[PDB]
């Protein structure tokens, strides 16, 4: 997604706000390091974000294109 | 312009107003700002999310001017 | 008579399509609105083609008034400058523009014939020279030249005017007062017009061409300056009731890679 | 993913599931503006952890169920 936004800056406009959400949790997993309570949390953050941050950068693709 | 394309005084006149519906057409064919009118002032609503007020009008205010012009000319 | 003119000059609308509808339309987004008057003649419709152009804006204009204006019809060709009072600097800057718009109009397209020049500034001379006398020592007025009137709207809300921001008679008479000083400079007039109130536009346009208007300074809200009613006196005893004498300054009173490397070091 | 034996759906042709090697299944949707999979299963504790060999379905319409076998020991209709 990240590369759909960097590639096509038209995308990334609308994309940043979400994109710095998943960002920030992927900082949070950047910053710890074997953080066996905070793991699987950050993993259901990331990966839900990730979810919802695909379908976001997808549908925006579509929608700016129509 | 297209369509615009002693009794024989009526010429001189229509003449005029033929030759003044073509001016505004000069304007770098684009022009960029063809719209004279606002909106009012928004406080909670989506006002810059849509086009503009004159936005959605100026065509047919331009394309009515001519209109005009046209029909003020026999009489 | 002739072919008479009209030069109606809207400043963004400023109720110049209700001016023509309670005078004698589609809408206005450019401008260059060609229009007839059926004025009585004092007898009948005696067919007084008095054509007048809606111009609004600065959008390419200068076409539209070089064929609004043929060559003999200079002297017949009354320029109406309009500017509704609800923006009273709108009306102050938009007079000076609307004289500068017709000094172009003069020095581009008046500039060809030469005998029209001798003939038409002398005229001029004349015309500003009969614009003052039999009414019942010299202004100081600018090179501009053809039937020049003003025409002011928004006159019947000096109450609204007043509860929003002028609340005082130094607003008010300011704008009489400098409206006086462009007419003066101009060699001009002034004609306010009302919603529904004022019928007196067409007194001095078929009177000057060839019902004859009043003057009012005792209303203070339906004020006309016929022609002749604009003495650079007058300007400075009107801006002087609680009002600065001459001011120059109360115009404007009136007036990946990025966040990856971003969080490199978070990593440690 | 790596979908492994993404079979049928019964009574939902176009709505195609398989399952995967991450542990994880994904339904598919090719009239859903997606050929991506518009109903991924997370890899949580519920999914499956390793990889799952055989998706199937199980039963029509009215009992719907998808059996996803894994190679954990652990499958899910």
């Amino acid at each position: 997604t990240c590369e759909k936004v960097e590639e096509r800056n038209t995308i990334s406009l609308l994309v940043a706000g979400l994109k710095k959400e998943v960002q920030a949790l992927i900082a949070e997993g950047i910053a710890l390091v074997w953080e066996s309570y905070k793991l699987d949390p950050y993993v259901q953050r990331l990966a839900e974000t990730v979810f919802n941050f695909q379908e976001k950068v997808d549908d925006l693709l579509i929608i700016e294109e129509k | 312009t297209q369509v615009l394309l002693x009794x024989x005084x009526x010429x001189x006149x229509x003449x005029x107003x033929x030759x003044x519906x073509x001016x505004x057409x000069x304007x770098x064919x684009x022009x960029x700002x063809x719209x004279x009118x606002x909106x009012x002032x928004x406080x909670x609503x989506x006002x810059x999310x849509x086009x503009x007020x004159x936005l959605e009008e100026s065509y047919s205010a331009v394309m009515g001017i001519v209109s005009e012009v046209e029909q003020y000319v026999k009489v | 008579p002739s072919g008479k003119n009209i030069l109606v000059f809207g400043e963004d609308g400023s109720g110049k399509t209700t001016l023509m509808t309670k005078l004698q339309h589609g809408k206005k987004g450019r401008g260059l609105e060609y229009l007839y008057l059926s004025v009585h003649d004092e007898d009948r419709d005696d067919h007084t083609r008095c054509n007048v152009w809606i111009l609004d804006g600065d959008l390419y204009h200068k076409g539209l008034l070089k064929f609004a204006v043929s060559a003999e019809s200079l002297p017949e060709t009354l320029v109406i400058f309009v500017a509704d009072m609800s923006r009273p600097w709108t009306v102050m800057e938009s007079l000076q523009k609307w004289a500068s718009v017709l000094r172009e109009h003069i020095d581009k397209m008046k500039i060809p014939p030469e005998k029209m020049r001798e003939l038409e500034r002398k005229f001029v001379k004349d015309f500003q020279d009969y614009m003052e006398p039999e009414e019942g020592d010299n202004v100081l007025t600018h090179n501009l030249g053809i039937p020049v009137l003003v025409v002011c709207t928004k006159c019947d809300a000096v109450s609204v005017l007043e509860k929003e921001h002028d609340y005082r008679d130094e607003h008010l008479d300011f704008i009489q007062s400098h409206l006086r000083r462009f007419c003066l400079q101009y060699g001009a007039a002034l004609i306010y017009t009302s919603v529904k109130e004022e019928k007196n536009l067409d007194l001095l346009y078929k009177y000057i061409v060839h019902f004859t208007t009043p003057a009012l300074v005792v209303e203070k809200d339906a004020v006309f300056i016929p022609a002749g009613w604009d003495n650079e006196k007058k300007i400075a005893i009107l801006h002087e009731n609680f009002t600065t004498v001459k001011p120059e300054d109360a115009y404007e009173d009136f007036i990946v890679f990025l966040m990856k490397q971003q969080s490199l070091l978070a990593k440690q | 993913s790596a979908v492994m034996s993404a079979t049928f759906a019964k009574f939902h042709p176009n709505l195609v599931v398989g399952g995967t090697y991450s542990g994880q299944i994904v339904l598919w949707d090719n009239r859903s503006n997606k050929r991506t999979p518009v109903q991924r299963t997370p890899l949580s504790a519920a999914a499956h952890t390793h990889p799952v060999y055989c998706v199937n379905v199980v039963g029509t319409q009215n009992a719907h169920n998808l059996i996803s076998i894994s190679t954990d020991g652990k499958i899910c209709s």
